[PDB]
Protein backbone atom coordinates (compact mmCIF):
# COMPACT_ATOMS: atom_id res chain seq x y z
CA UNK A 1 0.00 0.00 0.00
CA UNK A 2 1.45 3.54 -1.00
CA UNK A 3 2.09 6.16 1.90
CA UNK A 4 3.30 9.37 1.91
CA UNK A 5 3.39 10.47 5.80
CA UNK A 6 4.93 14.28 6.38
CA UNK A 7 6.34 15.44 9.55
CA UNK A 8 8.07 18.57 10.57
CA UNK A 9 5.35 20.99 10.49
CA UNK A 10 5.30 23.49 13.44
CA UNK A 11 5.24 26.83 14.38
CA UNK A 12 8.37 29.29 12.83
CA UNK A 13 9.25 32.84 13.48
CA UNK A 14 9.81 34.92 10.19
CA UNK A 15 12.62 34.76 8.75
CA UNK A 16 13.12 31.29 10.57
CA UNK A 17 14.19 28.12 9.67
CA UNK A 18 11.89 24.74 8.95
CA UNK A 19 12.85 21.18 7.70
CA UNK A 20 9.82 19.01 7.21
CA UNK A 21 10.03 15.03 5.76
CA UNK A 22 7.91 12.81 4.21
CA UNK A 23 8.08 9.31 4.28
CA UNK A 24 6.95 7.33 1.41
CA UNK A 25 5.88 3.71 0.85
CA UNK A 26 4.88 1.61 -1.64
CA UNK A 27 6.95 2.51 -4.43
CA UNK A 28 10.50 3.92 -5.33
CA UNK A 29 11.16 7.53 -5.57
CA UNK A 30 13.48 6.58 -8.71
CA UNK A 31 10.58 5.50 -11.12
CA UNK A 32 8.48 8.35 -9.97
CA UNK A 33 8.57 12.37 -9.56
CA UNK A 34 7.51 13.74 -6.32
CA UNK A 35 6.32 17.19 -5.25
CA UNK A 36 5.15 19.37 -2.59
CA UNK A 37 2.15 21.75 -2.71
CA UNK A 38 0.41 23.62 -0.15
CA UNK A 39 -2.46 24.72 0.85
CA UNK A 40 -3.00 28.37 2.31
CA UNK A 41 -5.15 29.34 5.33
CA UNK A 42 -7.96 30.85 2.39
CA UNK A 43 -7.48 27.51 0.97
CA UNK A 44 -5.61 28.16 -1.88
CA UNK A 45 -3.42 25.58 -3.57
CA UNK A 46 0.21 26.40 -4.70
CA UNK A 47 2.91 24.63 -5.98
CA UNK A 48 6.10 24.66 -4.25
CA UNK A 49 8.45 22.23 -5.80
CA UNK A 50 9.44 19.04 -7.82
CA UNK A 51 11.94 16.42 -8.04
CA UNK A 52 11.94 13.97 -11.22
CA UNK A 53 12.61 10.51 -10.75
CA UNK A 54 15.99 11.22 -12.29
CA UNK A 55 16.58 14.20 -9.97
CA UNK A 56 15.33 17.60 -11.82
CA UNK A 57 14.34 20.21 -9.45
CA UNK A 58 11.61 22.90 -10.23
CA UNK A 59 10.36 25.72 -8.62
CA UNK A 60 8.30 28.20 -9.00
CA UNK A 61 10.09 32.25 -8.71
CA UNK A 62 8.28 32.73 -5.03
CA UNK A 63 9.66 29.78 -3.57
CA UNK A 64 13.21 29.20 -5.68
CA UNK A 65 16.20 30.41 -2.97
CA UNK A 66 14.00 30.51 -0.10
CA UNK A 67 12.86 26.40 -0.06
CA UNK A 68 15.00 23.45 -1.19
CA UNK A 69 13.54 20.09 -1.89
CA UNK A 70 15.99 16.93 -1.86
CA UNK A 71 15.31 13.18 -1.46
CA UNK A 72 16.47 10.11 0.35
CA UNK A 73 16.01 7.74 -2.10
CA UNK A 74 17.78 4.93 0.11
CA UNK A 75 15.69 5.81 2.81
CA UNK A 76 12.48 6.67 0.71
CA UNK A 77 11.89 9.90 2.35
CA UNK A 78 11.42 13.66 0.26
CA UNK A 79 12.15 16.68 2.38
CA UNK A 80 11.49 20.54 1.91
CA UNK A 81 14.50 22.80 3.66
CA UNK A 82 12.41 25.85 4.65
CA UNK A 83 13.78 29.53 5.25
CA UNK A 84 13.63 33.21 4.94
CA UNK A 85 9.71 32.52 5.79
CA UNK A 86 7.12 34.95 6.01
CA UNK A 87 3.64 34.85 7.33
CA UNK A 88 2.32 33.97 3.71
CA UNK A 89 3.85 30.89 3.96
CA UNK A 90 1.31 29.57 6.88
CA UNK A 91 0.14 26.71 5.12
CA UNK A 92 -0.65 22.70 4.64
CA UNK A 93 2.18 21.37 3.24
CA UNK A 94 1.40 17.57 1.37
CA UNK A 95 4.30 15.80 -0.59
CA UNK A 96 2.81 13.87 -3.70
CA UNK A 97 3.59 11.43 -5.96
CA UNK A 98 2.75 11.53 -9.45
CA UNK A 99 3.59 9.96 -12.84
CA UNK A 100 6.11 11.59 -14.84
CA UNK A 101 4.50 12.96 -17.84
CA UNK A 102 1.19 11.36 -17.54
CA UNK A 103 -0.20 13.06 -13.75
CA UNK A 104 1.26 15.81 -11.59
CA UNK A 105 -0.42 15.10 -8.34
CA UNK A 106 -1.85 11.31 -8.72
CA UNK A 107 -1.32 10.39 -4.39
CA UNK A 108 -1.58 12.86 -2.02
CA UNK A 109 -0.41 13.16 2.00
CA UNK A 110 -2.58 14.15 4.36
CA UNK A 111 0.05 16.87 5.23
CA UNK A 112 1.62 18.97 7.73
CA UNK A 113 1.08 22.35 9.47
CA UNK A 114 4.28 25.17 9.03
CA UNK A 115 2.57 28.30 10.81
CA UNK A 116 4.87 31.35 10.29
CA UNK A 117 4.39 34.18 13.28
CA UNK A 118 6.01 36.51 15.72
CA UNK A 119 3.09 35.71 17.89
CA UNK A 120 3.54 33.89 21.61
CA UNK A 121 1.19 31.75 23.48
CA UNK A 122 -1.76 33.82 24.54
CA UNK A 123 -4.29 32.60 26.71
CA UNK A 124 -7.27 33.76 25.12
CA UNK A 125 -9.83 36.02 26.17
CA UNK A 126 -13.98 34.88 26.80
CA UNK A 127 -16.72 37.21 27.67
CA UNK A 128 -20.23 36.30 27.71
CA UNK A 129 -22.52 37.60 25.22
CA UNK A 130 -25.60 38.42 26.85
CA UNK A 131 -28.61 39.65 24.19
CA UNK A 132 -29.84 43.58 24.12
CA UNK A 133 -33.11 44.97 25.86
CA UNK A 134 -34.72 44.48 22.68
CA UNK A 135 -33.67 40.80 20.78
CA UNK A 136 -35.26 39.15 23.67
CA UNK A 137 -38.74 40.07 22.88
CA UNK A 138 -39.77 36.97 21.11
CA UNK A 139 -39.70 33.35 20.74
CA UNK A 140 -36.04 32.41 20.84
CA UNK A 141 -33.30 34.10 22.40
CA UNK A 142 -29.69 33.56 21.38
CA UNK A 143 -26.76 34.17 23.02
CA UNK A 144 -22.92 34.05 22.65
CA UNK A 145 -19.46 33.58 22.78
CA UNK A 146 -16.29 35.85 22.20
CA UNK A 147 -12.95 34.35 22.37
CA UNK A 148 -10.24 37.32 21.97
CA UNK A 149 -6.66 37.60 21.55
CA UNK A 150 -5.38 33.55 21.53
CA UNK A 151 -2.47 31.97 20.53
CA UNK A 152 -1.78 29.31 18.86
CA UNK A 153 -4.59 27.37 17.38
CA UNK A 154 -6.88 26.20 18.42
CA UNK A 155 -9.02 26.32 21.27
CA UNK A 156 -11.97 24.27 22.22
CA UNK A 157 -15.73 25.61 22.74
CA UNK A 158 -18.44 24.24 24.22
CA UNK A 159 -21.83 24.70 26.07
CA UNK A 160 -23.03 23.48 29.01
CA UNK A 161 -20.22 20.57 28.35
CA UNK A 162 -21.23 19.25 25.16
CA UNK A 163 -25.17 19.73 26.51
CA UNK A 164 -25.91 22.51 23.98
CA UNK A 165 -25.65 21.41 20.85
CA UNK A 166 -28.40 21.47 18.30
CA UNK A 167 -28.71 25.21 17.16
CA UNK A 168 -25.04 26.61 17.60
CA UNK A 169 -22.37 28.25 15.41
CA UNK A 170 -19.35 28.62 15.95
CA UNK A 171 -17.42 30.47 13.46
CA UNK A 172 -14.14 30.49 11.78
CA UNK A 173 -10.64 32.28 13.82
CA UNK A 174 -9.53 35.13 12.15
CA UNK A 175 -6.12 37.04 12.91
CA UNK A 176 -6.83 40.55 14.33
CA UNK A 177 -3.07 40.93 14.76
CA UNK A 178 -1.02 37.80 15.20
CA UNK A 179 -3.95 36.79 17.19
CA UNK A 180 -6.87 34.37 16.76
CA UNK A 181 -10.23 35.62 17.62
CA UNK A 182 -13.17 33.31 17.36
CA UNK A 183 -17.30 33.78 18.53
CA UNK A 184 -19.86 30.84 18.83
CA UNK A 185 -23.82 31.53 18.82
CA UNK A 186 -26.37 29.33 20.40
CA UNK A 187 -30.08 29.50 20.13
CA UNK A 188 -32.90 28.40 22.01
CA UNK A 189 -36.05 28.85 23.39
CA UNK A 190 -37.18 31.85 25.28
CA UNK A 191 -38.27 29.71 28.22
CA UNK A 192 -35.16 27.59 28.34
CA UNK A 193 -32.83 30.80 28.81
CA UNK A 194 -32.20 32.68 31.58
CA UNK A 195 -34.28 30.37 33.14
CA UNK A 196 -32.36 27.57 31.89
CA UNK A 197 -28.46 27.45 33.21
CA UNK A 198 -26.42 28.50 29.99
CA UNK A 199 -22.47 28.28 29.76
CA UNK A 200 -19.31 28.59 27.29
CA UNK A 201 -16.80 26.50 27.95
CA UNK A 202 -13.45 27.14 26.25
CA UNK A 203 -10.07 25.46 26.42
CA UNK A 204 -6.70 26.98 24.83
CA UNK A 205 -4.39 23.65 25.62
CA UNK A 206 -1.23 25.56 24.61
CA UNK A 207 -1.48 27.29 27.46
CA UNK A 208 -3.31 24.95 29.63
CA UNK A 209 -6.75 27.21 29.92
CA UNK A 210 -9.84 25.80 30.86
CA UNK A 211 -12.44 28.42 31.62
CA UNK A 212 -16.59 28.77 32.02
CA UNK A 213 -18.33 31.88 31.48
CA UNK A 214 -22.07 31.90 32.40
CA UNK A 215 -24.28 33.94 30.20
CA UNK A 216 -26.17 36.38 32.44
CA UNK A 217 -29.12 38.84 31.42
CA UNK A 218 -27.43 42.43 31.38
CA UNK A 219 -29.65 45.09 32.48
CA UNK A 220 -28.49 47.39 36.00
CA UNK B 1 2.83 32.49 -16.62
CA UNK B 2 -0.36 30.84 -16.79
CA UNK B 3 -2.80 31.56 -14.70
CA UNK B 4 -6.35 28.93 -14.70
CA UNK B 5 -9.30 30.47 -14.01
CA UNK B 6 -12.30 28.80 -11.78
CA UNK B 7 -16.29 30.21 -11.74
CA UNK B 8 -18.41 30.34 -10.29
CA UNK B 9 -16.55 30.69 -6.98
CA UNK B 10 -19.69 28.79 -5.29
CA UNK B 11 -21.82 26.59 -7.69
CA UNK B 12 -25.20 26.03 -5.84
CA UNK B 13 -26.97 22.70 -6.87
CA UNK B 14 -29.80 20.18 -6.07
CA UNK B 15 -28.82 16.45 -6.08
CA UNK B 16 -29.30 14.90 -9.25
CA UNK B 17 -28.11 18.05 -11.09
CA UNK B 18 -26.12 17.61 -14.32
CA UNK B 19 -23.43 20.01 -13.79
CA UNK B 20 -20.46 21.64 -15.66
CA UNK B 21 -17.66 23.67 -13.77
CA UNK B 22 -15.80 25.86 -15.97
CA UNK B 23 -11.57 26.38 -15.51
CA UNK B 24 -10.21 28.54 -17.97
CA UNK B 25 -6.25 29.39 -18.83
CA UNK B 26 -4.87 33.01 -20.00
CA UNK B 27 -3.00 31.42 -22.88
CA UNK B 28 -2.66 27.82 -24.42
CA UNK B 29 -1.52 24.87 -22.33
CA UNK B 30 -0.13 22.32 -24.71
CA UNK B 31 3.33 20.79 -23.46
CA UNK B 32 5.95 20.82 -25.68
CA UNK B 33 5.31 16.59 -26.04
CA UNK B 34 1.91 17.55 -27.58
CA UNK B 35 -0.38 16.06 -24.24
CA UNK B 36 -2.12 18.97 -21.78
CA UNK B 37 -1.63 18.73 -18.63
CA UNK B 38 -4.63 19.80 -17.10
CA UNK B 39 -5.66 17.85 -13.99
CA UNK B 40 -9.18 18.23 -11.78
CA UNK B 41 -8.84 17.75 -7.85
CA UNK B 42 -11.96 17.25 -5.18
CA UNK B 43 -11.15 17.99 -1.88
CA UNK B 44 -13.85 16.77 0.84
CA UNK B 45 -13.79 18.78 3.86
CA UNK B 46 -11.79 17.61 6.40
CA UNK B 47 -9.50 15.55 3.73
CA UNK B 48 -6.93 16.41 1.27
CA UNK B 49 -7.56 17.09 -2.93
CA UNK B 50 -7.94 13.78 -4.89
CA UNK B 51 -7.63 13.34 -8.66
CA UNK B 52 -10.62 13.05 -10.48
CA UNK B 53 -9.20 13.76 -14.04
CA UNK B 54 -6.00 14.00 -16.33
CA UNK B 55 -4.89 15.58 -19.22
CA UNK B 56 -8.24 17.40 -19.85
CA UNK B 57 -10.51 14.00 -20.66
CA UNK B 58 -8.66 11.03 -18.85
CA UNK B 59 -10.53 10.02 -15.58
CA UNK B 60 -8.48 8.66 -13.11
CA UNK B 61 -8.76 4.81 -11.49
CA UNK B 62 -11.51 4.41 -8.99
CA UNK B 63 -13.10 7.34 -9.99
CA UNK B 64 -17.25 7.28 -10.58
CA UNK B 65 -18.56 7.52 -14.06
CA UNK B 66 -20.52 10.46 -13.17
CA UNK B 67 -17.40 12.35 -13.65
CA UNK B 68 -16.05 13.21 -17.31
CA UNK B 69 -13.73 16.01 -18.18
CA UNK B 70 -13.23 18.02 -21.55
CA UNK B 71 -12.15 21.25 -23.30
CA UNK B 72 -9.37 22.74 -25.68
CA UNK B 73 -7.31 25.69 -26.35
CA UNK B 74 -8.30 27.99 -23.08
CA UNK B 75 -11.84 26.47 -22.05
CA UNK B 76 -11.80 23.34 -19.82
CA UNK B 77 -14.85 21.55 -18.24
CA UNK B 78 -15.44 19.28 -15.66
CA UNK B 79 -19.23 17.22 -15.62
CA UNK B 80 -20.76 15.62 -13.22
CA UNK B 81 -23.91 13.95 -14.70
CA UNK B 82 -25.77 13.50 -11.44
CA UNK B 83 -24.87 14.81 -8.17
CA UNK B 84 -24.75 13.12 -5.20
CA UNK B 85 -24.20 14.08 -1.24
CA UNK B 86 -20.93 12.84 -1.53
CA UNK B 87 -19.54 15.38 -4.57
CA UNK B 88 -19.94 18.12 -2.59
CA UNK B 89 -16.61 20.33 -2.15
CA UNK B 90 -14.12 22.06 -3.90
CA UNK B 91 -13.21 21.27 -7.32
CA UNK B 92 -9.94 22.67 -8.91
CA UNK B 93 -7.93 22.60 -11.79
CA UNK B 94 -4.83 22.73 -12.85
CA UNK B 95 -2.24 23.04 -15.73
CA UNK B 96 1.30 21.23 -15.80
CA UNK B 97 2.00 21.90 -18.87
CA UNK B 98 4.27 25.10 -18.78
CA UNK B 99 6.04 26.27 -15.48
CA UNK B 100 5.29 27.40 -13.49
CA UNK B 101 3.03 25.02 -12.23
CA UNK B 102 -0.63 26.48 -11.42
CA UNK B 103 -3.71 25.87 -9.63
CA UNK B 104 -7.23 27.50 -10.42
CA UNK B 105 -8.88 29.23 -7.18
CA UNK B 106 -11.21 26.15 -6.82
CA UNK B 107 -15.26 26.48 -7.18
CA UNK B 108 -17.77 24.99 -4.30
CA UNK B 109 -20.04 22.65 -4.91
CA UNK B 110 -22.92 23.44 -2.46
CA UNK B 111 -26.27 22.94 -1.88
CA UNK B 112 -29.65 24.84 -3.05
CA UNK B 113 -32.42 25.62 -0.98
CA UNK B 114 -35.07 28.00 -0.16
CA UNK B 115 -33.89 31.63 0.58
CA UNK B 116 -33.61 32.19 4.05
CA UNK B 117 -33.99 35.84 5.86
CA UNK B 118 -30.92 35.80 8.49
CA UNK B 119 -31.51 37.12 11.84
CA UNK B 120 -29.55 39.40 13.53
CA UNK B 121 -28.48 39.41 17.03
CA UNK B 122 -26.10 42.36 18.91
CA UNK B 123 -24.74 42.27 21.54
CA UNK B 124 -22.67 45.17 23.44
CA UNK B 125 -19.32 44.72 25.14
CA UNK B 126 -19.35 42.47 28.06
CA UNK B 127 -19.07 44.03 31.49
CA UNK B 128 -15.73 42.24 31.93
CA UNK B 129 -14.05 43.50 28.77
CA UNK B 130 -14.91 47.00 29.58
CA UNK B 131 -12.69 46.73 32.89
CA UNK B 132 -10.13 45.24 30.89
CA UNK B 133 -10.17 48.42 28.76
CA UNK B 134 -11.60 47.20 25.90
CA UNK B 135 -15.11 47.11 23.70
CA UNK B 136 -16.16 44.57 21.25
CA UNK B 137 -19.68 44.48 19.76
CA UNK B 138 -20.20 41.52 18.14
CA UNK B 139 -23.11 40.74 15.82
CA UNK B 140 -24.85 37.73 14.40
CA UNK B 141 -26.61 36.89 10.83
CA UNK B 142 -27.57 33.27 11.23
CA UNK B 143 -29.28 30.78 9.16
CA UNK B 144 -29.65 33.17 5.77
CA UNK B 145 -29.77 32.10 2.38
CA UNK B 146 -28.16 32.62 0.14
CA UNK B 147 -24.67 32.97 1.08
CA UNK B 148 -24.33 36.87 -0.29
CA UNK B 149 -24.96 39.22 2.37
CA UNK B 150 -23.66 43.16 3.58
CA UNK B 151 -23.55 43.79 6.83
CA UNK B 152 -22.82 47.15 7.88
CA UNK B 153 -22.45 48.84 11.11
CA UNK B 154 -23.08 52.35 12.02
CA UNK B 155 -21.79 54.32 15.64
CA UNK B 156 -24.45 57.33 16.21
CA UNK B 157 -25.89 57.40 12.73
CA UNK B 158 -22.27 57.08 11.09
CA UNK B 159 -21.40 54.02 8.95
CA UNK B 160 -17.91 52.78 11.27
CA UNK B 161 -16.19 51.02 8.33
CA UNK B 162 -13.05 50.35 10.12
CA UNK B 163 -11.87 47.86 12.39
CA UNK B 164 -14.48 45.47 11.98
CA UNK B 165 -13.77 41.22 11.62
CA UNK B 166 -16.30 39.06 9.98
CA UNK B 167 -15.92 35.06 9.77
CA UNK B 168 -18.16 33.05 7.84
CA UNK B 169 -20.08 29.05 9.17
CA UNK B 170 -19.80 26.62 6.27
CA UNK B 171 -23.03 25.87 4.88
CA UNK B 172 -25.15 24.02 7.49
CA UNK B 173 -24.84 20.06 7.08
CA UNK B 174 -28.76 20.57 8.50
CA UNK B 175 -30.68 23.13 6.68
CA UNK B 176 -28.23 24.42 4.78
CA UNK B 177 -28.40 28.11 5.35
CA UNK B 178 -25.24 30.15 6.50
CA UNK B 179 -24.64 32.04 9.45
CA UNK B 180 -21.94 35.13 10.16
CA UNK B 181 -20.37 36.69 12.60
CA UNK B 182 -19.35 40.28 13.04
CA UNK B 183 -17.11 41.93 15.75
CA UNK B 184 -16.38 45.61 15.43
CA UNK B 185 -13.99 46.13 17.93
CA UNK B 186 -13.14 49.48 19.96
CA UNK B 187 -11.64 50.77 23.00
CA UNK B 188 -13.26 51.14 26.25
CA UNK B 189 -13.21 55.34 25.92
CA UNK B 190 -14.00 55.42 22.43
CA UNK B 191 -16.77 52.69 23.09
CA UNK B 192 -17.88 55.48 26.25
CA UNK B 193 -17.71 58.11 23.46
CA UNK B 194 -20.94 56.94 21.44
CA UNK B 195 -24.17 55.79 22.65
CA UNK B 196 -25.81 54.44 19.23
CA UNK B 197 -24.58 51.19 18.12
CA UNK B 198 -25.91 49.30 15.15
CA UNK B 199 -25.82 46.47 12.74
CA UNK B 200 -27.14 46.43 9.15
CA UNK B 201 -27.84 43.74 7.12
CA UNK B 202 -27.95 43.59 3.67
CA UNK B 203 -29.37 39.99 1.89
CA UNK B 204 -31.34 39.84 -1.29
CA UNK B 205 -34.14 39.16 1.69
CA UNK B 206 -34.46 43.18 2.12
CA UNK B 207 -32.26 45.85 0.31
CA UNK B 208 -33.73 47.74 3.10
CA UNK B 209 -31.07 46.29 5.84
CA UNK B 210 -32.55 43.99 8.62
CA UNK B 211 -31.14 45.93 11.88
CA UNK B 212 -30.76 45.96 15.16
CA UNK B 213 -28.98 47.84 17.66
CA UNK B 214 -28.83 49.64 21.32
CA UNK B 215 -27.76 52.66 23.19
CA UNK B 216 -24.86 52.67 25.67
CA UNK B 217 -26.44 54.04 28.85
CA UNK B 218 -29.72 52.48 27.71
CA UNK B 219 -31.17 49.56 26.30
C1 LIG C 1 4.63 14.32 -11.87
C2 LIG C 1 5.45 14.97 -12.95
C3 LIG C 1 4.88 15.24 -14.24
C4 LIG C 1 3.49 14.90 -14.54
C5 LIG C 1 2.93 15.17 -15.77
C6 LIG C 1 3.71 15.79 -16.81
C7 LIG C 1 5.02 16.12 -16.59
C8 LIG C 1 5.68 15.88 -15.30
C9 LIG C 1 7.07 16.24 -15.04
C10 LIG C 1 7.99 16.91 -16.08
C11 LIG C 1 7.46 18.23 -16.66
C12 LIG C 1 8.39 18.88 -17.64
O1 LIG C 1 9.49 18.53 -18.04
O2 LIG C 1 7.93 20.02 -18.17
C13 LIG C 1 7.62 15.98 -13.74
C14 LIG C 1 8.99 16.35 -13.40
C15 LIG C 1 9.51 16.13 -12.16
C16 LIG C 1 8.72 15.50 -11.13
C17 LIG C 1 7.42 15.13 -11.39
C18 LIG C 1 6.81 15.35 -12.69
Amino acid sequence: EVKLVESGGGLVKPGGSLKLSCAASGFSFRNYGMSWVRQTPEKRLEWVASISYGGLIYYPDSIKGRFTISRDIAQNILYLQMSSLRSEDTAMYHCIRGDSFLVWFTFWGQGTLVTVSAAKTTAPSVYPLAPVCGDTTGSSVTLGCLVKGYFPEPVTLTWNSGSLSSGVHTFPAVLQSDLYTLSSSVTVTSSTWPSQSITCNVAHPASSTQVDKKIEPRGP
Amino acid sequence: DVLMTQTPLSLPVSLGDQVSIFCTSSQTIVHTNGNTYLEWYLQKPGQSPKLLIYKVSNRFSGVPDRFSGSGSGTDFTLKISRVETEDLGIYYCFQGSHFPLAFGAGTKLELKRADAAPTVSIFPPSSEQLTSGGASVVCFLNNFYPKDINVKWKIDGSERQNGVLNSWTDQDSKDSTYSMSSTLTLTKDEYERHNSYTCEATHKTSTSPIVKSFNRNEC
